[PDB]
């Protein structure tokens, strides 16, 4: 019922969670209460799929099994012509120890 | 209302008010709060834990275990020790 | 003296056991004496209907490593009377630990002992890491809490 | 020269006793001690092979002591005994049992149900209700009387053989 997502653009992740049977405007919606910018000027992927808004997000391929608290799924978001999706990497952990083979 | 939280590297997590509480030391904080100690993989990994501790507290469901690849478990283990979480 | 020691009733009560987590459970009975006797393990996924007595103690840890677990969302399990033969069930699960126990349970899995002072981390959590669960020690925290 | 060890459990009277003594001696005792606890020691050919038997014949009152726990660890098999003309005999087999799986720290204990005095008119278990008990706990059931030896040898040797199979 419940899928967790990190909506990220740039250097900007949002930690939000939703119902699987909400569609992507209704995700969109939620985004703008966050980031002051209306749907109409939002674009959202998954992974380099342009989500439909009138599909829900258990349609484009969040479910409970991927979309886990410990676990989210991306989205990526992309403003207004529209921009190309930018997503900045994060960061990378050292070399694993020896001591943790 | 949420909280926007900046890594080291100048990542920005806007995660849930409730779920940065979970945290000892933001909770002393407190719109946003700036960590020059927290990468941003190790930051990102902290707010999944925020979203999962909040999801799986007094949960009627059986809880999953919480997943921590060794390649990050030392610089996470330091973060919670001083996001006191 | 304990507080926390079962209650000699010597009245039947019939009680399953469910291990709803990924760990191997270890049932913990506390004696009328309040000291900790280990029982047959419980696999991950497996029930058991097992026999007991009003106003006995349970808690439940990991076999292998004592890590901490819940019977129906706390800390211990009292079973009373059954109520027209019907079974007192205990869910037990996985409890939320706090992150910074969770990265101690990776790390003491992935290190061995001997090189836990061999990591890059702060020397405060070289005594972290060597202060294994225990449950001696749960029991006086418990104790205290009441 | 294999060895079985094999133990005898049942509330007092059941003919926990009468059936060890018949067993190795080859006669009814009318009235034994209900008292005297004791281990019994015979060599037997079961199945072709020659054993040595080691039966404790239990008696006393209970004692949940460490001691009396690890005594009753050692035994390989357990003959869990009642008598059809007690209830409460047949109603206690349960919590002996449960009390055979705690020490054994496993559920899966070679052992034989027995009901015993099968000679006696005066049925109060019916055979039906034994027969449920054993085919829920996945072990035979056996009729015995020790006076006049029904079923006894049978009863020990089919212990020693769920024995024989829980060791392969
Ligand atoms: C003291 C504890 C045993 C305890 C208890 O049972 N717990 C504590 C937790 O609640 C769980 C529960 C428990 O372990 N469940 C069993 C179990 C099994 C598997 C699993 C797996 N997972 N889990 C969680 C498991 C739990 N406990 N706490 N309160 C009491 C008890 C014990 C019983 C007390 C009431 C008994 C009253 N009687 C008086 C009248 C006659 N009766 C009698 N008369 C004479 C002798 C015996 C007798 N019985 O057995 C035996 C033998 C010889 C045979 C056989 C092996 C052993 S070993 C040993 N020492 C023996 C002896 N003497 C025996 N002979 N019986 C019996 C029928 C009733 C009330
Ligand atoms: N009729 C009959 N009586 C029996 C049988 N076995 C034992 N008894 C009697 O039951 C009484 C108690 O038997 P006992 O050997 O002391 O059983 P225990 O207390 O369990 O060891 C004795 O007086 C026996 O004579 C049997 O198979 N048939
Ligand atoms: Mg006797």
């Amino acid at each position: 019922m419940d899928v967790f997502l990190m909506i990220r653009r740039h250097k900007t992740t949002i930690f939000t969670d939703a119902k699987e049977s909400s569609t992507v405007f209704e995700l969109k919606r939620i985004v703008e209460g966050i980031l002051k910018r209306p749907p109409d000027e939002q674009r959202l992927y998954k992974d380099d799929q342009l989500l439909d808004d009138g599909k829900t997000l258990g349609e484009c391929g969040f479910t409970s099994q991927t979309a886990r608290p410990q676990a989210p799924a991306t989205v990526g978001l992309a403003f207004r012509t529209f921009e190309a999706l930018c997503i900045e990497p994060f960061s990378s952990p050292p070399e694993l120890p020896d001591v943790m083979k | 209302m949420y909280v926007k939280l900046i890594s080291s590297d100048g990542h920005e997590f806007i995660v849930k008010r409730e779920h940065a509480l979970t945290s000892g030391t933001i909770k002393a904080m407190l719109n946003e709060v700036n960590f020059r100690e927290i990468p941003s993989h190790v930051l990102s990994k902290v707010c999944m834990y925020f979203t999962y501790k909040v999801r799986y507290t007094n949960s009627s469901t059986e809880i999953p275990e919480f997943p921590i690849a060794p390649e990050i478990a030392l610089e996470l283990l330091m973060a919670a020790n001083f996001l006191d979480c | 003296r304990p507080v926390l020691r079962s209650v000699n009733s010597r009245e039947p009560s019939q009680v399953i056991f469910c291990n709803r987590s990924p760990r191997v459970v270890l049932p913990v009975w506390l004696n009328f004496d309040g000291e900790p006797q280990p029982y047959p393990t419980l696999p991950p996924g497996t029930g058991r209907r097992i026999h007991s007595y009003r106003g006995h103690l349970w808690l439940f840890r990991d076999a292998g490593t004592h890590d901490g677990l819940l019977v129906n969302q706390t800390e211990l399990f009292v079973p009373s009377l059954n109520v027209d033969g019907q079974p007192i069930f205990a869910n037990i699960t996985l409890p939320v630990y706090t992150l910074k126990e969770r990265c101690l349970q990776v790390v003491r899995s992935l290190v061995k002992p001997e090189n836990y002072r061999r990591l890059d981390i702060v020397r405060s959590l070289y005594e972290d890491l060597e202060d294994h669960p225990n449950v001696q020690k749960d029991l006086e925290r418990l104790t205290q809490e009441r | 020269m294999t060895e079985y060890k094999l133990v005898v459990v049942g509330a007092d009277g059941v003919g926990k006793s009468a059936l060890t003594i018949q067993l190795i001696q080859n006669h009814f005792v009318d009235e034994y001690d209900p008292t005297i606890e004791d281990s019994y020691r015979k060599q037997v050919v079961i199945d072709g092979e020659t054993c040595l038997l080691d039966i404790l014949d239990t008696a006393g009152q209970e004692e949940y002591s460490a001691m009396r726990d690890q005594y009753m660890r050692t035994g390989e098999g357990f003959l869990c005994v009642f008598a059809i003309n007690n209830t409460k005999s047949f109603e206690d087999i349960h919590h002996y049992r449960e009390q055979i799986k705690r020490v054994k720290d496993s559920e899966d204990v070679p052992m034989v149900l027995v009901g015993n005095k099968s000679d006696l008119p005066s049925r109060t278990v019916d055979t039906k209700q034994a027969q449920d008990l054993a085919r829920s706990y996945g072990i035979p059931f056996i009729e015995t009387s020790a006076k006049t030896r029904q079923g006894v040898d049978d009863a020990f040797y089919t212990l020693v053989r769920e024995i024989r199979k829980h060791k392969e």
